[PDB]
Parts: C-alpha cells; structure tokens; sequence
C-alpha cells in the first residue's frame, strides 16, 4: 500500500492496452530496432512501475541505472516475461524499444502483499500494476543459461 | 505386448505396459512410476486430477490443451518446451490425446512422450520420459508404451 | 505439523546451549563435544529443512572428520594466546548492537511475504524429484568453476598441511 | 492410529535386529566350538543379563556427561543406520532417497563416540586404545566409501532399494560380484578391518551396562556391514539364477548374511592380527589407490551405458 | 513475520474479516502450484494459512449475530477438518487426494467469507 | 509455522561463537568457534534455499562448497596447531 | 515436506531415549606425544571432502554425458596426484 | 560448453600439474627448472590474456565467470604482481632451507584464486576464489617454521581471515535470501526488486556485513589489526605477494560486488566506504610514523595507499572512471614490490628488518640505497614519480566527482606519509660510524651467488616507479577503456 519511495517523474505516453489472452494488458509504444529479446539472457531495461491509480512505487531511473534481468527463466514476474517475450504469440521487444504493460494480479504478485518489511508493505494485495518498459539493450556479454 | 506386462489398477482405472523388466518405485505423488533400474529419467508415470468431466474433447481442443498442459502445467520457466507432434485416437468411446515434448534446460537434456486422458471424475496424465542424449534409439518403445494406456469401467 | 515447530524450537534450545558450551566452558574437550552436539543439531535442522544430502554431507565431513581432528587438537592441548582480540568492554558492545540489529532485521521482516514471491523459480521442474540428483547436476555443470576450484583448494590444503605438520 | 502403523515397523525392525545380534553371538559360539571342539540360545542372553546386573565402578574423575554418552553415541552411530536395508520389495523402514549416504555419515560419526568413550574412561590404556580405534575407523573409511561410491555409480542411485533392484537386470551374474570384484574385495576388507575384527580392548574402566553397549554396538556393526555386503554385492532378494515374496526375500538376504558371517568368522580365525603397522600400510597405501582404481574402471566403463 | 505476530497483539474482528478474504483469494491461486507438484511451497502456504485461520475465525465470530454463528461454525469446522486432511495428504504427498481436499477447502472457504 | 526461527538461531551461532572467536585463549577453541560461524552462515544458506530456491538448490550447493572450504580451513589450522605442539617445549 | 523422515524422526526419538531409559533402569536396579595419527586424520579430512564431492556427481552421472566423466576424471586425477604426494612424502609412514 | 575465456587461468592449473610431476619423479634434483617452469607459466598466462584482450565481456560458464575488460585488467595486474614477485623468493627459500617445491604451488594457486576472484560472478566464486587466496595466504605466511612468533602470528591470521570471510559470506547469504533465491550479481539486483526487498533492513544488513568483510580483506583502518601482527612474522617475500595481491584482488571484488549488485543503495554504501577510506587514509599514515619495524610500517603505508584507492572506488564509471584506481594499483604494485625487494635484499645480506639497522646503507650500497630511496619517494610522491601522479589522478577524479573531504584528507595524509618515508631516507643516507649497527657494518654484497634476478625485478620496479609517472598517458589510455564494469 504505502512506502511509495517518492520519486516525482514526468510521466510516459498513454496508449490503449491491446489485451492478451493470459489477462495481460499489453501496449506497445515504440517498436525497437535490432535483435529480438532472447529467452534466457540478461537484458538491460529501464522502467517506471505504477499502481492502479497511477502512483509510482519503483523506477530504474530512480537508481539511475538500467535494470539487468534474466528474462524467460522466471527470475522476474510472469507479467514481465509475458510482456517482454510474449508467450501466447505476443510480439517480443527489440533493443531500443519501449512498451507499456498493465500487469494483472493473476500475473503480478497475486493477492499477496509482496514485500512487507515493517508493518506496511511495498505492494498491496491485488495491485494490477502498470509498467512502462524501456528496453535499452541486451547485456553486452550474456548466456542463454 | 511382447516383453510387456498389462499392469491394471482396478481401484483407479488406468492400465498400461512397461518395456522390459522395469522396476516399481514410489514417485513423489504419482502412483506407479516404474523406473528402469539403470537409466534415471527413463520412466513411465501416471496420476490423476479429480476433475468433474467425462470427455477430453470438451475441456478444450487437443492443439490448445497440449499448449497449456506443456508450457504452463509441465515445463518450468527455466526449461524451454519444444512441443513435438500431437496425435488423437478413439479407443472404445473416448478420445485419446498423445503427444511429445522436449524440456530443454541449459543442462539436463530430456524429453517425454506423455499422453493424457479423463474419466470417472479423474484426469489421467500418463507421462513417460527419457534423456535426449539417448532418445532416438528408445523412441518407438516408449511410443508404443505411451499409446497403450487404457481406461475401463 | 506441531511436531515441526516444536522440534525446531527444541533443536534451537539444545543448539544454543551447546554453542554457549563451545564458548563458555573451562575444559575445552567439553567445548569440542558440545560443538559436536551442535553439529548434530545442525544436521537435524537441515533434515527439517528438506535438505537431505546436505545434512548427510554435513554429518559426514564436519563431525565425522572435523570434530575428530578438533578433539585430537584439544586432547593434545596447545597453549593460550575496531574488531580485534580484545574483550569485556568492546566485543560485548559490538556483539549486542549487531544482535539487536539482526533482531530488528529478522523478526521485523515478512519472510513469507518473500516466499510468496520468487515462486516461478522454485516450481520444482517435474522431470526429476530426487534431491541428490538435483544437487549433482547443479554442482557439476551449473557451478562448474567452483566445483573445479575446490579440488585445487583441497590439493593445496593437503600439501600445506603436510608442509606444516611435519615440522 | 496416526503413530502405531508408523511405530510398528520401527519396533519390529528393532526386535528383528535384537534376534539378529543374538544369532550372531550364537553363530560365533557355534563356529568357535566347531573349530576348537538348548542351553546355547539362552547363553547369550544370560551374558547380556550378567553384564546388565553388575556393579558400576565409576571413578572420582567428574567427566560424567562424556562417560554416560560415549557408548551411547557408539550405539547411535550404528543403530541409526538400520533405516536403509531393503530386505525385499517392501518392509524397508524408509524409502530414503539418499539410502547409503546416510550409512556413510552415520558410520563416519562413530570415531566421535570412540574418542568420547576413550576420554570418559580416565585411563591411559583406554586413551591410547581409543586413539588406535579412531585411527583404524578413520583409515579404512575412505576406501569403504570409495567402493560404495563406485557401486552407487554403477546403479546411478543412492537409494538402497534402487541398487538392489539394479543388481537384478542381467540376472544373477548382474550382481556386483561380477561387475566390481575388486570393489567387492575392498568391501570385505573394510567391513572386516574398520569393525576391529580381523585386526584388533580399551575397556578397562567401562564395566556394567556400558560394556554391554559396546559389545552390542560392535556386533551390530558386524551385522550392518554384513547386511550391506548382501544388498550391495550379493543381492538383496534376487535369485534369478503378493505377501510371501517379502517373506522369502527376507530369508534370501538372511541366507546371504549367514554366508557372509560364516566367511567373516572363518577369516577372523584363520588370519592373526596385522600388528597395527601393516594395518595402516594396507588401509592407506595399498587399499585407497586400488579403490580409486576400481572407481576409475567403473567411471570409464559406465561411459558406454 | 510470524515470530513477531506472536509478540504483536492480535487482530481486530474487522481485520480478521479482511484477512479471511485475503486467505480465500490466496487459496484460490495456489492451483498454479498444486498442478506443478511444488509441494514445499504448498505446505508452507497451507500451514501459514491454517495458523492464520486458527486465530482468525475465533476472533471474527464476534461480528455476526447468533443465528449466523451456528452454520458459520459448522462450515468453519468442516473447513478446518478439510484443511487438516489436506495438510496430511500433502505432507504425505498424494496429488489426487491433495487436489480433492484442495477443492473441498475451496468450496468451503467460498462460504466462510459470506459469514 | 515458526520455520523462520532458525534464521534467528543462525544469528546466535554467528555471534556467541564470534565472541568465543574473539575471546579465545587457545587456538583450537578459536577454530571451533570459526566452525560455529561457518555453521551460522551455512544454516542461513540452507534455510534460504528451502524458502526461496527449491528447484535450483543454490544455497544447498553453497552448503557443499562452504563445508568443503571449512574442511580445508580446519585442516590447515590443525596442521598449524600440531606443528606448534611439536615445536613447543 | 515431512514424508521421507517422519518415521526417521520417531526412530531418532526412540533411539535417543532408550539410553536414558537404560541408565534409569540401571540406576534403580543395581601423557603421550604421538602425532602420526594426527597426520592420518589430517589426510583423511580432505580425502573425505573429495568423497563428498564425488557422491552427488555419481548420483547424477547418467543424465550427463562425457562432460561429467571428464569433470570427475580431472577430480580423481587431482586426488591421485595428492595421493602420490602423500606416498613420496612422510605423510602416512606407519 | 567450450569455456575458452578462462584459458589464461587454466594455463596456470595446467602448469600446476607439471609442478606436481616435478615433485613426483626425482623429488630433489630440480631446484632452478621448477622456478623456471613456474615463471614461464606466469608469462604464458600473461600473453594468453593479452591475446584475449579484444574479446567481448562474454560470460563463459553457466553464470559463474565474467571475463570483462575490467576483470581482464585486474587479472593482468595480479599476474604482474606474481611475475614480479616470483624472483623475490628464489633466495629466501634457500636462505631458510625450506622447500622451493610447494611454495611455488602456493604462489601459483594464490595467483589463480586472485585471477578467478577478479572475474568471479557467482556469490559462490566470490566465496571460493577469495578462500583459495586466503587459504594459500595462511599457508604462505606460515612457511618458515623456524620459531613460534610466526606460528601464532599466522594462526591468528587464519582465524581473523576466516572470520572476515564468514562475515562477508553472511552478507552474501543475506543477499541470496533477501534477493529471493538469486545469486549471480547481475541477477541479484533484479531479485531485490522481484521480491521487493530493495528497501528492506535485510539488504542493509547484507551491505554492512559485506563491506565489513571487504574492509577486513582490504585492511581498512577499522578492520585492519591483522596486517601489523601478521606481516612482521611472515617472511618478507610472501608479505609482499599477499599484501599487494590480496589488496588488488579485493579491490576487484570491492568494485564488482558493489557497483553491479549494490548500486540501488549506492548512497548509503558510499558513506561506509568514505568513512573507512578517511580512516584508512589517516590512521595508517598516522601509525607508521611511530613504528620501529619496517614490514609493519610498510603494512600501514599500504593501508594508507588502499585508503587512497577507495577514492577511485567511490567515484563511479562516469564522473571519473575506474581508470585512476586501475593505474594506481599498477603503480602500487610497481612501487611497493620494489620497496619489498629492497627490504628483502636488506635482510638477505644483513639479516634483520628493524629500521635502525638501515642507517648507513648509502656508504655500503649506493645502488640499493638509491633504489629504496626512489621507491619510497614514489610512495610518498614529491617529484614526478609513479605514486605522485597516481595520487594526482585519484584526487583529480575525486575533485571532479565532488569528493572534497576525501581528497583533502588524502593530501593531508600524503604529507603525513612523506614524513615517515623521509624518516627512512634519513637513515639510508646518513651515517656516523656508530649510529650504524653491527648488522649494517657487515653488509657483504659480494659474498653472493651472482648478480641475482632479485636485482632484476628490483630495478624493474624502480624504473616502473620512476618513469610511469612520466609515461602515464599510455596507462591512462589503456585504463580508460574499461567502461563495461557497469
């Protein structure tokens, strides 16, 4: 619920969510140009993650570095893997690409308050998160393992 | 059934065969699971889910049920699931789904000629596996074992 | 069930009194056998933790081999002598402040709130179920560099223990 | 009822091995009477009750915790490893995915009981004798576990029932006699030497029930070593060349362990001690390299399969 | 952090009425792990939610009229014995009986939130 | 389910032994307490693998690696102690 | 998950209570400087580590091809070189 | 699974097999050729690393080893340290009638452990490879076996290093736990947010334990009490090797496990290091003033130099990169191994290491006195020598990034270090026929084997402490292209 870790950003372009069959609200903004997002490698992304009403709780620009995630092998949320690679034929991301995502709680952290360090929690139950992924690059040296 | 044995389970319903003097052993939660005493992942196993259905052609199409059975209910995210061909038969009055997939982790090259069925408020998911390093030699044997699952009342 | 958490608390009481025996006993042979009791309790915790091969390896190498050598060292008693070997005004201070930091960390942290997360990477890939096979494939080829390096560390440790203990 | 059905295997196995160690003492007395030239069945239990009802003889040195617990851990380090033996297709105490590794660890913690027993006895005879007992329990442990490793490599499993069933694929010749006779020899000499049987006290202060605990622990070590020879090498219940399958398989493995006990006591009586110098020269310089040799031979031969 | 939930005071009956629905929706989406046979996480979740239920139901009963309490406690005890049999059949993992008692506890927890 | 208590337990074995590692007259006592610290770290790893990573048993692999390293550490430290007991008079 | 050792825990409880019961019913009723064994155990400790590391490989040797064979060949080659080192030096010597 | 990127390291272990082969056949009849095959193994690994310079930062093993340009540079520096210290102990071993065999093993495998620690990526390898290093370190320190002071010294070294690694690995455990169940540093920070534990007390505890263990492994002034007790007792050549090599490898780690997995908390982290840095700049350079030993005050001066290095650790890759830190570790090797070579030659000819015995060396040996004076002036850095310009690059990056309290304190303590360096240079320039000792009066350069290879590495270190201050642009240009440390 609370602990937004207040980081006033500017916002991102709004666009309608061409939903997926797995419940994922999927929304491409800027199609990348380069190699596809490979299933199993470290990929550097930038993102702004927002709750339902739009409040920001996490962003890679807050820590001023791309986020290095291993996509596909479940190190991340299922919404992230299904909105970066695409399971049900959803188009994957390319390098230098941007993409909006409305992560549903079925794919997001369930009805479980993911992250509860003292009294209050980073994520509330049934959050229906909102990600704004900016795929910046693949990790320059990466393995499919 | 040349070197085979019709292991029947009259309290559960499923009946099928084994290639060649495969032992019996307890799986984590399957019933029979019958490994083969030298190879590790060369085993045939089967279980249930207490469904509320009677036919497998109503819960969904074969080409659409194998997808969410393999990619979402068998294969873990760490492994990629190269789903091979899926085939259909009719035994007595029941459809018969039998398919093939390969769960390739970065290590641990393996595959499985699993089949799936339903009946009597149960959902039979007979899986038979082996290693991908030695699979082409042991393809038809586990094939003719996998299609040999029978349901009876 | 209740046997689980009861046995865990019992092992914890026995293990903390055993560790306090390792620390605050005058006769260090008793401090070596209290250590052995502690390590038995560690192996039982690891069995409680569903790490069976790990508990067997810790029981094999670390009392079956380590406490042997330790008690050999103690019965042939050697001698007596800003983190450093001082005491009675400093080590207890940093011990207590680190302990209170860790109590305000562990107790004040929903670990189950984290286990509800990171679930997609522990859904127990259906093909193998045996713990020691899972350990063997992940020790051999996944973590192949440290698996190759421990052979070298042990070779050098053998060679150095022979270089030292002979003189 | 949530604990009776899980206790009665424990108690039935415990009573089975009590009758087993009684039979071992009886077979020892029988072979000694045969090679040296009714009552005897109760003679062993009479010796047990004689060592039970006796004086304590506790000196004044206050090491009472170690004095009490030394032989206790000596009994634990042998008796906890009876949860492993697959006498038949059923009635094994535990499935125990790591079957034999538990035995390795539980037999390897035995020198801790040996040293605690030697130190609880405040006696300089028992001190040096317990040092020697530790040195021999340690020095034959490595080739023992190496041959165990090679057998688990042949079977590609650690669970004992899996290796027992894997011995019966080629048939009787699929026993590990005809796969690792070298490792078979290693297992013979390690079960005979680590148990302080073919070579060889240190009980000049433990009188009463502690002497009996060391007695029954030594003979239980003999029993578990023989049972392991049967389930690794001689085969558990496989005689290729419902409910009664269990009862004939238990007698098959008991015939095999009686065979091994006969050979063990014969080897004990037909060879004297090794004088503690050839003991270590064998267990380290001679036995360990050849155990590693059979390891390399099976590791190169299982490359095919 | 249950070690401090023992130390912290109990919940309110309204907080209990919220946490019971939380537990209901948490039991809903365990089907992704029952089918995958990830029994360790499943027994963790089951024991934690049983320890929640034990202190939750006896404290949430206080916001209902006495006409509701009879059928409420009936369904609650049926849910508790279903949960205990589920815990037995997963700590002794059998997929059929575990999933059967999973559906049983689901078709009971659907009617606990109703009070 | 108190299963997160072992982590608390781990901290105790991390601290008291460290006191017994810092307040150590003889070297074998200090090494025994070092083994206790490695135990605290190791049971933390095992608990975290039981919690979070059961498919990949990375904390358990780490137990195997750290228990091997602890074996080398005590081996060298007790070779040192035996060499000293030789070189004392 | 508490299935494989649910019988083992009770076995340990009974087998750890029976010495206490035995001593209870028995209470109601009635300077050497030798160093070579040190070195023997000192070579064993690391050899036993190498056994610990070879065990799960052999448990998981079948799913892996010649890769695991060469890994353990390197491992046992290091082991036998340490063994030859113990031969040619005054390690065992008894 | 062809992991060719580790070919510069596998060469070493390949050579190590050959080492044991030479320990197998004849067992006594190979004194110089053993050192020869070891040195050629070092140079073969070096040229293989230079041959594999142009490759991408490709992670070879299954998420376990990143052969970056940064880690490549640090592996090159560790190999340079080993190759410049391998002729330091060709005569110390024959002096203390110890075995050249298995000392070469310990040196080679400590070099191997450092090489792997630089490129290590798993929290397992950031534990195994530092422990290869540390266990070889405890073996190297306790190698003379001529007394009992060095034995208790190296035993306390073993205990405190084990506690150091245990604190570090407790922090790694909290990394592995708070980050779900993830290791492999690049995935660790993703784990801290996949589970939403980036803002947790557990990860702060992980940071504190990790940086405490690193300051132990870097001897930063709070966590530093081991080096004075353990570098006095341990023999001078392995003092040089382990001081320089452990500090450069631990700087590789203190870049790796801080910039990649701990950038999200990089504010708090910085303060920790800053505190330690300030302390390690002050107390070290404030202790060695009043020290009568030589290896001990060299250890404290090394503490001060690493305190200067943490300035380059604190600054990121953008606002003055890690090139200053890299070239200062280069000059630190080049101008500390020379000093330790001179301290070795003063101790293989005189015998002792007390500082009052150095009085009068200018008369007996003008070349050795000149070399030690030039090396110490490089360490202090008054004229355009290596260490002066290295400190200049560090303070340049620090000022540019905006660390004024680091740079000003570092300059104060640079003066404070200049004092004791010239206090040494007082003695080995002065002389009065009684202020010299009876250990300096009988120096005996000529009663020797020949013109050693000790002097070769000594004059190489003197040249590399003099001219690379002048010839610095190539070193800066080859250290600026390490921008892939992230």
């Amino acid at each position: 619920a609370t602990r937004i870790d207040y980081y006033a950003t500017v916002g991102d372009p709004l666009c309608e969510y061409s939903y997926a069959k797995s419940g994922l609200g999927f929304c491409d903004l800027d199609v990348g140009f380069g190699d596809e997002a490979p299933r199993g490698v470290l990929v550097n992304i930038h993102y702004t993650a927002r709750f339902a009403d739009g409040t920001l709780f996490d962003s890679s620009y807050k820590r001023a570095r791309p986020l290095t995630m291993r996509i596909g092998v479940g190190k991340v949320i299922r919404g992230l893997d299904q909105g970066i690679l695409g399971g049900e034929g959803v188009p994957p991301m390319r390098v230098g690409g941007k993409r909006k995502l409305q992560i549903p709680p079925k794919l997001a952290y369930g009805p479980e308050p993911a992250g509860c360090f003292s009294g209050d929690c980073n994520i509330p139950g049934n959050a229906t998160l909102l990600y704004d992924i900016n795929f910046v690059e693949i990790y320059p040296g990466s393995n499919t393992r | 059934p040349k070197s085979y044995s019709p292991f029947v389970d009259r309290e559960d319903g499923y009946s099928y065969y084994y290639p060649s003097d495969w032992r019996e052993f307890d799986f984590r939660a399957h019933d029979s699971a019958f490994k083969d005493r030298y190879l590790q992942l060369q085993n045939v196993r089967v279980r249930f889910i207490p469904t509320e259905k009677n036919d497998i052609h109503e819960v969904g199409p074969m080409e659409e049920v194998v997808y969410d059975l393999v990619k979402h209910k068998f294969a873990a995210p760490n492994q990629v699931a190269t789903i091979y061909d899926m085939k259909e038969r009719v035994e007595d009055g029941k459809n018969y789904y039998t398919f093939e997939y390969g769960l390739r982790t970065p290590i641990y090259a393996t595959t499985s000629f699993a089949t799936v069925a339903v009946g009597n408020n149960r959902y039979y998911t007979l899986i038979v596996g082996a290693n991908e390093r030695r699979w082409r030699k042991v393809k038809k044997q586990l094939q003719v074992v996998a299609d040999s699952l029978k349901i009876l009342q | 069930g209740p046997i689980h958490d009861f046995l865990l608390v019992f092992l914890g009481s026995g293990l903390l009194v055993g560790g306090l025996g390792v620390v605050l006993l005058p006769n260090p042979i008793f401090s070596a056998f209290s250590l052995g009791f502690v390590l038995v309790c560690i192996s039982l915790l690891y069995i409680l933790s569903n790490s069976h091969f790990v508990a067997a390896a810790q029981l094999l190498i670390y009392v079956g081999a380590i406490n042997v050598l330790i008690i050999f060292a103690v019965m042939f008693m050697n001698d007596s002598e800003n983190l450093w070997t001082i005491g009675n005004g400093i080590t207890s201070l940093v011990c207590t402040t680190i302990l209170f930091l860790l109590m305000s960390t562990i107790l004040d942290t929903s670990w189950y709130g984290v286990i509800w997360t990171t679930k997609l990477n522990q859904i127990l890939e259906q093909d193998l179920i045996s713990n020691s096979q899972q350990i063997g494939i992940h020790l051999s080829t996944d973590f192949f560099l440290p698996f190759e390096l421990i052979s070298i560390i042990l070779l050098v440790a053998l060679i150095g223990a022979i270089s030292v203990a002979r003189q | 009822y949530g604990l009776i059905w899980i206790f009665v295997p424990i108690f039935s196995l415990v009573l089975g091995i009590i009758t087993g160690v009684l039979v071992i003492v009886w077979l020892e007395r029988e072979i000694s009477a045969g090679i040296q030239q009714p009552l005897g069945i109760l003679q062993a239990l009479a010796d047990g009750t004689k060592l039970l009802f006796k004086e304590n003889l506790r000196p004044s040195r206050g090491n009472t915790p170690l004095f009490s617990i030394g032989p206790s851990i000596a009994v634990i380090s042998i008796l906890l490893s009876y949860s492993v033996i697959p006498f038949s297709n059923h009635l094994v105490l535990a499935d125990l995915n790591i079957g034999i590794f538990l035995w390795i660890a539980i037999s390897s913690i035995a020198p801790i009981g040996l040293l605690m027993s030697g130190y609880g006895s405040n006696n300089k005879y028992s001190f040096l004798g317990g040092l020697r007992a530790a040195a021999q329990s340690i020095s034959y442990e490595i080739p023992l576990t190496l041959c165990v490793l090679s057998i688990s490599l042949l079977s590609n499993s650690l669970s004992t029932v899996d290796i027992v069933e894997a011995q019966s694929k080629y048939g009787f010749w699929g026993w590990n006699l005809w796969r690792q006779p070298i490792g078979f020899i290693i297992f013979l000499i390690s079960s005979l030497a680590e148990c302080e049987r073919l070579p060889f006290g240190y009980q000049t202060e433990y009188s009463g029930i502690k002497f009996g605990l060391f007695y029954v622990a030594s003979y239980l070590n003999l029993l578990i070593s023989s049972l392991f020879v049967t389930v690794l090498y001689l085969g558990g219940w496989n005689i290729s060349i419902q409910i009664f399958g269990t009862t004939i398989g238990i007698f098959i493995t008991l015939a095999k362990t009686y065979l091994f006990l006969f050979v063990s006591i014969a080897t004990r009586w037909t060879l004297p001690r090794l004088r503690m110098d050839q003991l270590l020269n064998l267990g380290w310089k001679f036995l360990l390299p050849i155990s590693l040799g059979n390891l390399l031979l099976t590791t190169s031969f299982q490359l095919f399969s | 952090f249950i070690k401090e939930k023992y130390f912290m005071p109990g919940l309110s009956p309204e907080d209990a009425a919220a946490r019971i629905k939380q537990t209901a929706e948490g039991l809903r989406d365990m089907r992704e792990m029952l089918d995958h046979m990830s029994w360790r996480y499943v027994i963790f979740y089951i024991r934690l939610k049983q320890a929640y239920l034990s202190q939750d139901l006896t404290n949430a009963m206080n916001i209902l009229p006495e006409s509701r309490r009879n059928d409420y406690v009936q369904a609650a005890n049926e849910l508790v014995e279903n949960m205990s049999e589920l815990d037995f059949y997963v700590r002794t993992p059998k997929v059929y009986e575990s999933y059967l008692y999973y559906e049983k506890t689901l078709k009971s927890i659907d009617n606990v939130v109703e009070f | 389910m108190i299963l997160e208590h072992v982590l608390v337990l781990s901290a105790y074995l991390f601290l008291i032994g460290l006191y017994g590692l810092i307040t150590s007259r003889n070297m074998v006592r200090a090494l025994m307490c070092l083994e206790l610290i490695l135990n605290a770290v190791n049971m933390n790893f095992v608990t975290f693998s039981d919690f979070f990573d059961n498919s990949q048993l990375k904390g358990e692999i780490f137990c195997i690696f750290v228990i091997a390293i602890a074996a080398a550490e005590a081996a060298i430290g007790l070779a040192i102690v035996s060499s000293i007991y030789r070189n004392r008079k | 998950l508490l299935y494989e050792y649910d019988i083992f825990w009770a076995f340990l409880l009974i087998s750890s209570a029976i010495p206490v019961l035995a001593f209870l019913i028995s209470g109601v009723l009635s300077l050497q400087f030798r160093i070579r064994y040190y070195m023997f155990a000192l070579v064993f400790v690391v050899f036993d580590v190498e056994t610990v590391f070879l065990y799960p490989w052999a448990m998981s040797f079948d799913v892996l091809g010649v890769s695991a064979f060469i890994e353990a060949f390197i491992f046992v080659l290091i082991l036998i070189l340490g063994l030859v080192y113990a031969w040619r030096k005054g390690a065992l010597e008894w | 699974f062809d992991g060719s990127f580790i070919f510069p390291e596998c060469i070493l272990i390949f050579g190590l097999i050959l080492l044991l082969m030479i320990d197998s056949t004849s067992d006594q009849k190979d004194i110089p050729w053993l050192y020869f095959i070891s040195s050629t193994s070092f140079v073969m690994s070096i040229t293989a690393l230079l041959f594999r310079w142009r490759e991408e930062p490709m992670i070879s093993f299954s998420g376990n080893f990143q052969t970056n340009n940064f880690n490549e540079i640090f592996q090159f520096l560790i190999l340079l340290c080993s190759t410049l210290c391998i002729p330091l102990s060709v005569e110390y071993i024959e002096c203390t009638e110890m075995a050249i065999t298995e000392f070469l093993l310990f040196i080679l495998t400590a070099t191997l452990g450092g090489m792997f620690l630089c490129g290590a990526n798993d929290l397992i390898t950031i534990f195994v490879a530092p422990e290869c290093f540390s266990l070889c370190s405890y073996l190297l320190s306790g190698y003379t076996k001529k007394d009992i002071r060095s034995n208790e010294a190296t035993m306390k070294y073993l205990l405190m290093g084990g506690a150091s690694s245990s604190i570090l690995v407790h922090g790694f455990s909290w990394l592995y736990g708070s980050s779900g169940g993830e290791i492999e540093l690049q995935e660790i920070v993703n784990g801290l947010i996949n589970t939403q534990m980036y803002n947790s007390p557990g990860i702060s505890i992980a940071l504190i334990f990790i940086t405490v263990g690193i300051g132990f492994k870097l001897s930063l002034a709070p966590s530093h009490q081991w080096t004075p007790d353990v570098y006095e007792d341990s023999p001078t050549p392995v003092v040089a090797f382990l001081s320089v090599t452990s500090k450069v490898a631990a700087s590789a780690s203190a870049t790796r496990i801080f910039d990649i997995p701990f950038y999200f908390s990089s504010n708090e982290w910085h303060l920790l290091l800053e505190i330690l840095a300030i302390l390690s700049m002050i107390f070290g350079n404030l202790i060695a003033i009043t020290q009568t030993s030589m290896k001990r005050m060299l250890a404290y001066s090394s503490i001060g130099q690493i305190g200067y290095v943490i300035i380059g650790i604190i600054v990121g890759d953008s606002n003055g990169g890690y090139a200053s830190m890299i070239t200062y570790m280069l000059f630190y090797i080049a101008m500390n191994l020379g000093t330790f070579a001179c301290i070795i030659l003063f101790g293989l000819r005189t015998g002792t290491d007390n500082i009052r015995d150095y009085a009068g060396l200018y008369t007996k040996d003008p070349f050795l006195a000149l070399s030690l004076a030039l090396c110490l002036l490089s360490l202090g850095g008054l004229p355009p020598l290596a260490g002066f310009f290295g400190k200049l690059h560090l303070f340049w990056c620090g000022w540019q990034a905006g660390l004024y309290f680091l740079v000003s304190i570092g300059l104060l303590t640079s003066v404070l270090s200049i004092y004791y360096y010239l206090k040494i240079i007082k003695l080995l320039m002065t002389g009065r026929n009684q202020e010299i000792t009876p250990h300096m009066r009988n120096y005996r350069i000529s009663p020797l084997r020949s013109n050693n290879s000790i002097e070769l590495s000594m004059i190489v270190c003197v040249i590399a402490s003099t001219i690379p201050g002048i010839s610095m642009n190539p070193i800066i240009a080859i250290a600026q292209d390490t921008l892939f440390s992230f």
